[PDB]
């Protein structure tokens, strides 16, 4: 309706008898291929992203927000728990760090 | 000729693989839209009859 | 053919010009209306060979290789269902043509979601897209990867109902 892509904003132009819209949209480019699962399995325990997607460069797994490419590590920060690894089709075994888990230790 | 209707493009689908964006492009486009017309009023009487 | 009846005609003047000219709008407006539903797209996209989009079946909507028509089950329904100076001009673009700007579009929606019409298609999981539509709608993942199975079933069976009520409705 704004443009093509993600409309991001527009600036109106008079024209004679007629409006010109400059339509400012984001535009993704240099795509990268990754191997994605639905949910990582820990300890018994399915967990997914709650805002972005799991991503694999070939040998560690990572979560990114959708629409551009930033690894961050998988934590229960960025995760939600719902239910065990039986029910999910695809479910991986990959570790979850906690946060948590440094502080009790020291 | 017959016209093409565009590029091939197979998109690499599979059950396990994803394509994320590494970088964007900030795209801006122009749409030209009327507003009005010249208003224009004609007088019956003396177009017809002067 | 009258030749006395055009000498009487010109008396007139432009109206033939006008009617003409109008008649003439019409029809390449149809032919702009086409280009501006159909043709949104400027890459042909394809699916794969291996129709694995975990449990969701697409045959009804994928055109049929077996047809000459190139057509889906559900177009060729849809193209059965619909029955002194006068010229109908052909179409610009033909039914095969708008067949395939459609499969382009399917292709494009069921391989790639809605990317493709925001800049490149980028590649993703038909499950994957579907969870990405339900968080759209404020349900979680977790929804829609436990209850997939039972998901694609619903679909699968919607889509055979609304083709057996194409061809059972006039
Ligand atoms: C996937 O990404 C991870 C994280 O960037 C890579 O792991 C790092 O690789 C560099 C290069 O040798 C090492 O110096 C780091 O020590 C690694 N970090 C960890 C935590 O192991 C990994 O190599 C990448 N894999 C591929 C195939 O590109
Ligand atoms: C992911 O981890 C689980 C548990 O750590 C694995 O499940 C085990 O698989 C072995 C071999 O099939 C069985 O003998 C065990 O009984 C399973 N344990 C449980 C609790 O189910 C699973 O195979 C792993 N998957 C991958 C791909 O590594
Ligand atoms: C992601 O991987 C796929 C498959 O490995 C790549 O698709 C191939 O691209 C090459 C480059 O032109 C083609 O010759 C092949 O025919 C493609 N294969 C298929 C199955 O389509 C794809 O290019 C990769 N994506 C990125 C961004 O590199
Ligand atoms: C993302 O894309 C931009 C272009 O839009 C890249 O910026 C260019 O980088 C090259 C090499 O680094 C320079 O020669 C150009 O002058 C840059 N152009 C502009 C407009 O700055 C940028 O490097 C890309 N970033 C990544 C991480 O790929
Ligand atoms: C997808 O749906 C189609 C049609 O709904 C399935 O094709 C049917 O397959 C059964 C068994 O092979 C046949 O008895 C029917 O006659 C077929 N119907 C038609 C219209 O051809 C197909 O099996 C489903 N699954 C896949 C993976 O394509
Ligand atoms: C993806 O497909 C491969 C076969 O190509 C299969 O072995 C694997 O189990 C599939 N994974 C999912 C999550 O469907």
């Amino acid at each position: 309706f704004c443009g093509k892509g993600y409309h991001l904003m527009s600036f109106p132009q008079s024209a004679p008898h007629g409006v010109v819209f400059l339509h400012v949209t984001y535009v993704p480019a240099q795509e990268k291929n990754f191997t994605t699962a639905p949910a990582i399995c820990h300890d018994g325990k399915a967990h997914f992203p709650r805002e972005g997607v799991f991503v694999s460069n070939g040998t560690h797994w990572f979560v990114t927000q959708r629409n551009f490419y930033e690894p961050q590590i998988i934590t229960t920060d960025n995760t939600f728990v719902s239910g065990n690894c039986d029910v999910v089709i695809g479910i991986v075994n990959n570790t979850v760090y906690d946060p948590l888990q440094p502080e009790l230790d020291s | 000729y017959t016209m093409s209707l565009g590029a091939e493009n197979s998109v690499a689908y599979s059950n396990n693989s994803i394509a994320i964006p590494t970088n964007f492009t900030i795209s801006v486009t122009t749409e030209i839209l009327p507003v009005s017309m010249t208003k224009t009023s004609v007088d019956c009487t003396m177009y017809i009859c002067g | 053919d009258s030749t006395e009846c055009s000498n009487l005609l010109l008396q007139y003047g432009s109206f033939c010009t006008q009617l003409n000219r109008a008649l003439t709008g019409i029809a390449v407006e149809q032919d702009k209306n086409t280009q501006e539903v159909f043709a949104q797209v400027k890459q042909i996209y394809k699916t794969p060979p291996i129709k694995d989009f975990g449990g969701f079946n697409f045959s009804q909507i994928l055109p049929d290789p077996s047809k000459p028509s190139k057509r889906s089950p559900i177009e060729d329904l849809l193209f059965n269902k619909v029955t002194n100076g006068l010229t109908v001009l052909p179409p610009l673009l033909t039914d095969e043509m708008i067949a395939q700007y459609t499969s382009a579009l399917l292709a494009g929606t069921i391989t790639s979601g809605w990317t493709f019409g925001a800049g490149p298609a980028l590649q993703i999981p038909f499950p994957m897209q579907m969870a990405y539509r339900f968080n759209g709608i404020g349900v979680t993942q977790n929804v829609l990867y436990e209850n997939q199975k039972l998901i694609a079933n619903q679909f699968n069976s919607a889509i055979g109902k609304i083709q057996d009520s194409l061809s059972s409705t006039p």
